[PDB]
């Protein structure tokens, strides 16, 4: 199921080189990181916006989770 | 019933998401994303999605 | 022949009245059926779980490219 | 075992084969002719060895039963002395040549349920059957035997009708072709007993060459080809180009005086007649049946030639088994064998039930 | 080559079935597969 959904998003990103090279690399809290997120928008200032993302992850918790925002962080 | 909840609660979870990439910046990107996360790392898979766009540029 | 190839085969899997019946199952089975890709994604299920084993199968792999074999080998697997 | 052995009988235009379903090989294979004098009928090998003081028949000639009366006795032959069987305690599974009309279909169905009493019976295609010898549902057969050659596209288990092609020239007329240029060649074979001999050095002596052209320029300067055959007088005679030249006719059939196309090319005429989205199946699987199929270096010739037909990005592969020439035969004992058949064979309470024309529902 | 198919074949899960197995290829695949899981169970 997990190297065939990383197999999906390889092939969305894009051809088997770039799958076997993602593969090896495979194969090689929150609170903090909302906070890391809040520095970074302050550091990117975006007030206005650091406001909006703290109401937002309290909506995201009322409807695993540091694992997701860590992902959206990296990708800055 | 209780199905269609599930799917309606996993769509407004979806849309949440999105806003939080749109403020920090793709949904069908953002979904298959979500899905390996939630099986296991975080840092692996970033450094694979950024080797995977620099290849494409 | 083809013929004599899969007689062979079905007396390595397994006197005379036997083997016949053996023939018989592998001809039912016949008629009820009637790559590098899914090579990867076994090697990454393994290095999950080993990573050396993983590494040596695919440089076998790519010492190898025969693609119908290996198909069946895997689900064989 | 519950059941008894079914019974397969492969109706050649020149030899029939039979034996039980289940088994590797037939248990006999004898000439289709009946004779009667110039015991009142002979059948099989009998008639052939004292056809000297017989008149000739042969009622399926060219894959086609043309004399039903003469067809029955090759059957009741069949059953009483070469398999000494009771019809009427066996099902049976009979062939049938390619494109054969559906009145005969229902005629030999209706023989066997009326006359032998069969308890069960089927008919399947010839090329069907070696098809599924050769462990394929998919792909075109290239029958070629004693009195007809035909050239089947089967589709998923199904002939192709529509895209079957028939060539009157099989091994009757390159055993013929054989006589003529040994002759030529300065030895003399013309009568009925030296088209047997000729049959004989043609079966065991003749190859088809790579290239035409050039084996007939090794053998005009050498003696490298040449093979001796000796006769059973004793005299030892020597066959030259004649080996390859002989079986030469089925790829250039003027060589005969025929306009028809040569086997190759009737083949790649067949593949053409078909939907475009299968003939990269039938090229991929080509195969060949049938004891004129038999010719040494056959095989690469007909790889070479369909190669120049075909576009260039087509994936051409020749399928010649070395059981092919009985691979008819074989088909029918595995198909009878099988789990997924026994509730395809029309039973006689079928047939009473039914009549004849149940044939073409129960053996589409 | 045939030597290294042995190797690769003893990762994932019999030489001379392997052998055997090889030269029907060479003469679908899934089928083939189906058959010898098929001959397994019927010799246990
Ligand atoms: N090894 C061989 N090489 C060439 N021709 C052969 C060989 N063996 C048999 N034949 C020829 O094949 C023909 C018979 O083949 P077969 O498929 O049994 O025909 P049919 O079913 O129409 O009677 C005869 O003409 C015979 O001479």
């Amino acid at each position: 199921s997990p190297n065939v959904l990383l197999q999906n998003l390889c092939c969305r990103i894009l051809v088997a080189q770039q799958f076997q090279y993602a593969v090896r690399v495979i194969g090689s809290d929150e609170f903090l990181v909302a906070e890391k997120i809040k520095k970074e928008l302050i550091r990117q200032r975006r007030e206005a916006d650091a406001a909006l993302f703290s109401e937002l992850h309290r909506k995201l918790h009322s409807q695993n989770k540091w694992s997701i925002l860590y992902l959206l962080l990296s990708l800055s | 019933a209780a199905a269609a909840a599930n799917l309606n609660a996993v769509r407004e979870t979806m849309d949440v998401l999105l806003e939080i990439s749109r403020i920090l910046n793709d949904m069908e990107t953002l979904s298959i994303c979500v899905r390996l996360c939630e099986q296991g790392n975080p840092e692996a898979l970033s450094s694979v999605i950024k080797e995977l766009r620099k290849a494409t540029e | 022949s083809i013929t004599q190839l899969f007689d062979d085969l079905c007396e390595a899997l397994l006197r005379k009245r036997a083997k016949r019946s053996l023939k018989k199952v592998a001809y039912n089975a016949l008629f009820t059926n009637l790559a590098r890709n899914k090579i990867l994604m076994l090697s990454f299920d393994l290095r999950v779980g080993l990573g050396p084993k993983a590494d040596r199968l695919e440089e076998l792999v790519e010492e190898l490219e025969v693609g119908s074999v290996l198909d069946l080998l895997v689900q064989l697997a | 075992d519950e059941e008894v052995a079914a019974l397969v009988v492969d109706n050649g235009s020149g030899m029939c084969k039979a034996g039980f379903a289940g088994d590797d090989a037939p248990r006999a294979v004898f000439p289709s002719i009946v004779g009667r004098p110039r015991k009142d009928s002979y059948v099989g090998d009998e008639a052939q060895s004292k056809r000297g003081i017989l008149t000739l028949k042969y009622p399926i000639e060219h894959g086609i039963v043309t004399n039903w009366d003469d067809m029955e006795k090759i059957w009741h032959h069949t059953f009483y002395n070469e398999l000494r069987v009771a019809p009427e305690e066996h099902p049976v599974l009979l062939t049938e040549a390619p494109l054969n009309p559906k009145a005969n279909r229902e005629k030999m169905t209706q023989i066997m349920f009326e006359t032998f009493n069969t308890p069960a019976m089927y008919v399947a295609i010839q090329a069907v059957l070696s098809l599924y010898a050769s462990g394929r549902t998919t792909g075109i057969v290239l029958d070629s035997g004693d009195g007809v050659s035909h050239t089947v596209p089967i589709y998923e288990g199904y002939a192709l009708p529509h895209a079957i092609l028939r060539l009157d020239l099989a091994g009757r007329d390159l055993t013929d072709y054989l006589m003529k240029i040994l002759t030529e060649r300065g030895y003399s074979f013309t009568t009925t007993e030296e088209r047997e001999i000729v049959r004989d050095i043609k079966e065991k002596l003749c190859y088809v060459a790579l290239d035409f052209e050039q084996e007939m320029a090794t053998a005009a300067s050498s003696s490298s080809l040449e093979k001796s055959y000796e006769l059973k007088d004793g005299q030892v005679i020597t066959i030259g180009n004649e080996r390859f030249r002989c079986p030469e006719a089925l790829f250039q059939p003027s060589f005969l005086g025929m306009e028809a196309c040569g086997i190759h090319e009737t083949t790649y005429n067949s593949i053409m007649k078909c939907d475009v989205d299968i003939r990269k199946d039938l090229y991929a699987n080509t195969v060949l049946s049938g004891g004129t199929t038999m010719y040494p270096g056959i095989a690469d010739r007909m790889q070479k030639e369909i190669t120049a037909l075909a576009p260039s990005t087509m994936k051409i592969k020749i399928i010649a088994p070395p059981e092919r020439k009985y691979s008819v035969w074989i088909g029918g004992s595995i198909l009878a064998s099988l789990s997924t058949f026994q509730q395809m064979w029309i039973s006689k309470q079928e047939y009473d039930e039914s009549g004849p024309s149940i044939v073409h529902r129960k053996c589409f």
